[PDB]
């Protein structure tokens, strides 16, 4: 307790100085406060000189002490008589070594209160005494790192000095661009994140990375403090409004790609939707970065990694811009460039065929409605692509034999089982083009862009074909050229793609069901990218609305596609709006705030709050109902805030399309729909018990419908022991029969919920985050809020395509094998710093690869510790790949 | 009062306080560096009148009177002072000089009808009105 | 700090205000909906509500009779004891009616609209049963002969129908469990039923004997019958030693009500209609207690023993312990295996688990070879007189 102490030379008597002033000190508070001022200041230097000593070395001590209740309110009350007249009024050489244990006072303050109020608080206070003592900070916190007389309190604590630099009440360049943040990054992975994503610190940490890496590989574990800061830009657009926060997502992203670590960065990119962003992630990494590392070949895996939606590369707004860019990066063009092409993860699917077989029991059964639904079936099984290859060639069997419009829908559904081929599925759609009715022809053009995809960088692509089809005159092969063009490319911004859609685009009603996704097409192109527009989508949306939203399946599309084209930013778009703004119709009202999200390039502050003034749940018959379910379920907003947000979101969605379900006697029946595509988006928490649960339930409530949604989902791993649970669930789809239409349904429901083994289920996510976007999913969504299915409509739902390619592991620095890995098990999980959790290993055996499915093999992980390395690429096989950095060109890791 | 005319002041002041209450609720700004709070909750009331009381007057038992010192003139065959019986010392008040009406008959005022002799003085005119043989 | 304070209060304090809602909205009394299955569910029962079904009071046809008022007319007797002259209902239609069986009547006027579902007469036994969990084999010790064979008998015949029948030859019904405990007898029987696919009903032995005399004969008559009428059933008898006994009476209370449940079994089973829709397994420790009724076939066509393994079946066991722990593979199985043969699959886990808490105190997240070899030589020595191998295998 003991009265003053700082004044008493020994080291001993500083321990009960520091709780001293709660009763007050005897010399120490008058010293500085009132005799500065009073008294002259060359008499004071001596008083001081000799207090300024002990309050240093006090510093270490008092950090080397464990109370932080009996040390933080006494060291507080200390701390306003430096304030006074000790901060820089005493003389100019003496205040500047004052400051620096004075720096200590507040410290304590600043880290046991860990709210955000505090922090702001303790910053504000903290910058002015920074930039007063100009550096003493730096060298303050490389004494704590060594420990003179510190052994604990200092590893929160010193981060906290740090935290203070963020206000910048008067600093300029006096600290604000390096001062030790790698130490202080690289010890704790908590309270650095935040205070770096503020401050755009982490620009100096490009500089640095090189160095920082050595401490990432088995030293310390610097890969998990990375992985964190990400996690709080994402949650931080809920903190700050949106267009304070836009900036700051940008920022990251430049930081991210160019320091050797991707995934965080393809995170931000992804959400901000431009144009601009991916050229750069190439070129960046290459120069900051003299040795070639991981750092060459992130810039083509990053492309791979990502998952949005449909086709190989996923965006593939980015694999368009790459063709330059992989000229630029040059790590061997002949190489890089045939890896990157999609036909090197094509070629990879074509071997995974023959171990995958089929599980399921095909149907290819000839003549009447059973012909049209068998055909349906055999997509259906996969879910994908595995070996149906064999059954599809022959054209004779199923496709001709059909009749009517499960000729259209059969053939349209051809080309999604059919990718992941370069050519071989493409003889097949050759041939059909040639033989019978308008409507194989017609689904045919549209298979044609699908499959060509398979192989492009200006190697034979999609457009060519696709250019000619645009022409022709009928309704579904025009649906076919422009559907099978956003289908293809899934954004583009050449001139020629855009230009195409420019002067079609001419319907607006159509008797055919399938015409109506014309716009959700023209959508398509724009994502991924800034404005170019394209007019037509634009007009003719709006004017759709008024006149027809009976068929609910036709309605969806039309506004969705308006929102979606908008996405991103320019002044192309200034123009149309001034031509749109002149027509007002409570119609285009609700169009209209999914604008302001898509115009922003990417909102989830503005979304928030447009979700609480909703459009959801309300209607007059059905002209405010087209946006009303799809706003409910949020699982654009779940996903968005960080993969530790969407947890609570997506319980919070569930309950949601129960509220939806009370309020409309209608809605009840829509909702239970809703639940099978709402999961299936989301990449949920609640991912295995809940589809299964509702799905027994609906056997014996009637609507057979319900399970046909349910089972896209519900059919989770795909068989190593997840054969029994398959099999029980397909028994209980046989059993039930009563009439065709009922049978149609169930039929469906069997043969989607088996999987051949070893294949995978879906995915939207990039697998190692909850955050995606996709636009494919929204088609099967809106045609199956309807009572039954029809020929019609089953065609649309055959489609699920956004699932992975075939490789889960070593993607690797020069190996792109189906070739497993070695891998080691773990039931730990102890990181809550990590970008979708991955655990330490122990290094003990068990049988190679992590699962190749879309879930499992998250806690099972890479073994890179007897090759002492550091994975870049969290191990996870969701989406995910056991890549690591080196600084070596190649990785020398064990195979087995 | 009318039942119809007060429905309109309360489906009126019922409509201001659902709709303000619903939006100002669900909005979300103290997370948000907006900061109008996250809930604000919105309730308006109406009030009815009460009695009404312009100048004390003096209030005995039920009251067959009740009277004030201080005077005000009011107009004849518009009896708006609605009287109580049995109060001759305000009717006339008490007997008037400063009307045409001069009192001969003195303080002989009935609460209903005292008309003395109107030829004494003249200090205002006095219109006949044919009305009550109309309506005979 | 500040913000957060703020945040805390206000949200309870929302919760109070929002209580009305609470209640409808999540449940917990007072409507326990949220209308995307009940407004299916209740819509459905309205109809029955508003004719004569609720209240539907639990009753029984006791006899069909044709006398007074119309030819059908059927003599229900309530679970208040009194019997009641009721009419039949084609209002809704009656759909699981059997003489004897629960039947419903209503309490405005009593006349069946819905009869209640198949020998739900114990409710008691229904509740208790797992219906077919996935237990991995990555604890179902040993890959082993001894497995396989019971596989064969269970699973084939459920799984494919197909062969026995083209063949000509009647399908397995029984196996015999028997050996001395810690063999995995319990273990293995849940993990082929998931694998087979089929429906699983595990009931305890001890739970088929109740207090009274003749109870125990509702319980098990009942559950035969439940189990022929579904869709294929698997009734694993669980662990009957002495629930199973020998008849013979000793005047003070006998072996009466415990053979009152085997005899139940063996009526049904045999009868005057023969074994329905159903599987048997049975699990003893002792044979030696059984009566001769039971030990012949047409519930036991073949006996398999799953007792102590075989010396090579050891190191297998140690093998599937080793992938569920994350413990090193430079530990060699088979010295362990060598170094406490005559050990059932209970004691090589115990091995893992000992190995386990030498490595806690060392404070060690990894076992070691070190804490291995110690935990066999102990296993040998000292738990060998505890185990109970040596009275149970004399009676196998």
């Amino acid at each position: 307790m003991e009265e003053g102490g700082r004044d008493k030379t020994p080291v001993q008597s500083q321990q009960p100085s520091a709780t001293a002033p709660s009763g007050a000190d005897e010399k120490s508070s008058g010293k500085e406060r009132r005799d500065a001022g009073e008294k002259d200041k060359e008499q004071e230097l001596s008083e001081e000189d000799k207090q300024l000593q002990d309050e240093l070395e006090m510093l270490v001590e008092r950090l080397g002490e464990k109370d932080t209740s009996l040390y933080r309110p006494a060291l507080e009350e200390l701390r306003r008589q430096i304030r006074s007249s000790t901060t820089s009024m005493t003389s100019v050489p003496k205040p500047l070594k004052f400051l620096r244990p004075h720096y200590g006072k507040l410290k304590e303050i600043y880290e046991n209160m860990a709210p955000g109020e505090n922090k702001c608080f303790a910053a504000d206070i903290i910058s002015v005494l920074a930039m007063t003592m100009s550096g003493e900070r730096e060298c303050l916190k490389y004494r704590l790192v060594g420990s003179q007389e510190e052994l604990a309190s200092w590893g929160h604590e010193y981060v906290r000095h740090l935290a203070g630099e963020v206000a910048k009440e008067w600093q300029e360049l006096d600290d604000a661009e390096k001062a030790q943040r790698e130490p202080l990054l690289t010890l704790v992975k908590e309270i650095v994140p935040y205070n770096m994503a503020h401050n755009a610190e982490h620009e100096a940490c490009d500089l640095l990375m090189e160095i920082e890496q050595v401490d990432m590989l088995e030293k310390d574990i610097d890969e998990n403090a990375y992985s964190k800061v990400c996690l709080y830009l994402t949650s931080c657009v809920n903190y700050v409004p949106e267009p304070e926060n836009s900036a700051l997502l940008r920022c990251a992203l430049g930081v991210f790609r160019k320091f050797s670590r991707f995934p965080e960065a393809l995170r931000l990119a992804l959400m901000l939707n431009d144009m601009e962003l991916v050229e750069d992630i190439f070129t960046s990494c290459k120069d900051v970065v003299v040795q070639k590392q991981m750092a060459f070949m992130l810039g083509r895996h990053g492309v791979f990694l990502e998952l949005s939606e449909d086709v190989e590369e996923y965006e593939d707004l980015t694999e368009i811009m790459s063709n330059v860019q992989l000229n630029s990066n040059f790590l061997a063009l002949a190489r890089e460039l045939d890896i990157m092409e999609p036909k090197v993860p094509d070629d990879i699917y074509k071997t995974h065929l023959e171990n995958n077989r089929f599980g399921g029991s095909g149907s290819q059964v000839d003549s009447a409605r059973m012909n049209l639904a068998s055909s349906f079936v055999n997509g259906f099984v996969n879910a994908a692509f595995g070996q149906d290859k064999l059954l599809t060639d022959d054209g004779n069997k199923w496709l001709y034999k059909n009749k009517d419009h499960g000729m259209l829908s059969a053939a349209a559904s051809l080309g999604m089982i059919l990718l992941w081929d370069v050519d071989g599925g493409l003889t097949q759609i050759d041939k059909y083009l040639y033989s019978s009715e308008d409507y194989i022809k017609s689904g045919a053009l549209l298979a044609c862009g699908i499959v060509n995809s398979g192989v492009r960088n200006e190697c034979d692509p999609a457009l060519a074909l696709l250019s000619d089809y645009v022409l022709h005159n009928s309704n579904t092969m025009r649906l076919g050229s422009i559907f099978g063009l956003g289908l293809a490319y899934a954004g583009s911004n050449r001139e020629d793609v855009l230009t195409l859609l420019l002067p079609v685009m001419g319907d607006s009603k159509s008797s055919m069901e399938v015409a109506g996704v014309t716009a959700l097409a023209c959508g398509m192109i724009a994502v991924g990218s800034c404005n170019g527009d394209v007019t037509s989508t634009i007009l003719q949306t709006i004017m759709e609305k008024s006149e027809t939203e009976l068929k609910d399946t036709y309605a969806r599309w039309l506004p969705l596609g308006l929102g979606l084209n908008h996405l991103g930013k320019g002044e192309a778009i200034e123009a149309i709006l001034a031509a749109l703004e002149v027509v007002s119709e409570p119609f285009r009202s609700f169009a209209n705030t999914l604008v302001d999200v898509c115009a922003y390039a990417g909102s989830g502050n503005v979304l928030k709050v447009q979700q609480l003034l909703h459009i959801c749940s309300e209607h007059f018959d059905s002209k405010e109902k087209e946006e009303d379910k799809d706003k409910k379920e949020k699982k654009d907003k779940d996903k968005k805030e960080a993969p530790a947000d969407m947890g609570a979101h997506q319980g919070v969605a569930v309950l949601g399309i129960a509220l939806i379900a009370m309020g409309e006697e209608i809605g009840a029946e829509m909702a239970l729909r809703t639940f099978g595509h709402l999961l299936r988006y989301g990449e949920p928490t609640l991912r295995r018990a809940v589809p299964l649960a509702l799905a027994l339930i609906s056997v014996s409530n009637p609507r057979l419908n319900i399970l046909d949604t349910l089972s896209k989902f519900s059919h989770d791993a795909d068989p190593e022991v997840s054969y029994n649970s398959i099999f029980a669930m397909g028994m209980v789809g046989s059993g039930t029969n009563n009439a065709r239409l009922a049978a149609m349904l169930r039929q469906l429901a069997q043969y989607h919920a088996k999987d051949p083994n070893n294949l995978f289920m879906v995915r939207l996510a990039q697998g190692l985050t909850h955050l995606g976007k996709g636009t494919l999913t929204l088609c099967p969504y809106h045609s199956d809020r309807q009572l039954m299915s029809q020929v019609a409509v089953a065609g649309l739902l055959t489609v699920l395509v956004s699932f992975l390619d075939v490789r889960n592991i070593i993607l690797g620095k020069s190996h792109y094998v189906l070739y497993g890995l070695v891998a080691a098990m773990q039931p730990r999980m102890l990181v809550t710093f990590d970008e979708e959790l991955r655990p330490l290993p122990v290094s003990v055996r068990v049988g190679q690869a992590v699962d190749v499915v879309g879930q499992a093999g998250k806690p099972k992980t890479i073994t890179g510790f007897q090759t002492h390395t550091t994975p870049v690429l969290l191990a996870h096989g969701e989406r995910a790949e056991l890549a690591t950095e080196e600084f070596l060109p190649v990785t020398p890791i064990l195979e087995g | 009062e009318v039942p119809k005319e007060k429905e309109k002041e309360k489906v009126s002041t019922a409509v201001l306080s659902i709709t303000a209450k619903a939006k100002k609720k669900e909005k979300e700004k103290e997370k948000k560096e907006e900061e109008k709070m996250e809930v604000d909750e919105a309730e308006k009331k109406e009030e009815k009148e009460k009695k009404k009381e312009p100048e004390p007057n003096f209030q005995l038992l039920d009251n067959p009177a009740r009277v004030m010192p201080a005077q005000l003139k009011v107009l004849s065959m518009t009896e708006t002072c609605r009287y109580q019986p049995f109060k001759p010392l305000s009717i006339g008040g008490i007997i008037i000089l400063k009307d045409t009406s001069e009192d001969i008959e003195e303080l002989v005022e009935p609460v209903a009808a005292h008309g003395p002799k109107i030829e004494e003085e003249e200090q205002e005119p006095e219109p006949p009105e044919p009305f009550e043989y109309i309506d005979d | 700090q500040s913000t957060y304070s703020r945040q805390i209060k206000q949200v309870e304090d929302d919760i109070q205000q929002l209580l009305k809602k609470i209640n409808e909205l999540t449940g917990i009394k007072e409507s326990d909906t949220g209308l995307a299955p009940p407004a299916l569910w209740d819509l459905a029962a309205d109809k029955q509500t508003l004719q004569s079904e609720q209240p539907l009071q639990v009753a029984r046809c006791t006899k069909i009779i044709n006398a007074d008022s119309e030819d059908p007319k059927y003599i229900i007797n309530v679970k208040q004891f009194a019997k009641f002259v009721v009419d039949l209902s084609d209002q809704v239609a009656p759909t699981d009616i059997e003489e004897g069986m629960r039947v419903g009547v209503d309490r405005n006027k009593y006349q069946i609209h819905i009869p209640l579902p198949p020998k739900i007469d114990p409710t008691v036994t229904m509740m208790q049963v797992e219906e077919k969990p996935d237990v991995t084999y990555s604890d179902v010790g040993g890959c082993k002969e001894q497995i396989e064979k019971l596989r064969e008998v269970v699973e084939t015949p459920l799984l494919h129908p197909e062969r026995f029948v083209n063949l000509g030859i009647e399908p397995p019904k029984g196996v015999l469990l028997f050996g001395p405990p810690g063999t995995g007898k319990t273990l293995c029987a849940r993990a082929v039923a998931n694998r087979t696919d089929a429906c699983f009903i595990p009931v305890i032995g001890s739970e088929l004997v109740q207090k009274y005399v003749g109870e125990g004969a509702r319980m098990v008559r009942e559950l035969f019958e439940m189990a022929r009428t579904k869709k294929a059933c698997l009734i694993f008898f669980d662990e009957i030693d002495a629930i199973g006994g020998a008849r013979f009476d000793d005047g003070a209370g006998g072996d009466n009500e415990v053979q009152r449940t085997m005899l139940e079994l063996i009526n049904q089973l045999d009868g005057f209609d023969p074994r329905g829709n159903i599987k048997v397994l049975m699990a003893t420790n002792r044979p030696d207690t059984l009566d001769p009724a039971l030990m012949r076939p047409g519930r036991l066509d073949r006996k398999i023993e799953f007792s102590l393994p075989d010396l090579e079946g050891r190191t297998h066991i140690f093998k599937i312990h080793a992938r569920s722990m994350s413990v090193e593979r430079d530990i060699r199985f088979e010295l362990l295996a060598r170094l406490c043969p005559n050990s059932t699959g209970a004691e090589i886990r115990s091995v893992c688990t000992e190995a386990g808490m030498f490595a806690i105190r060392a404070r060690r997240k990894i076992a070691t070879e070190k804490d291995f070899l110690e935990a066999v030589n102990k296993v040998i020595k000292s738990y060998a007189k505890f185990s109970a191998t040596p009275r149970y295998m004399t009676y196998n």
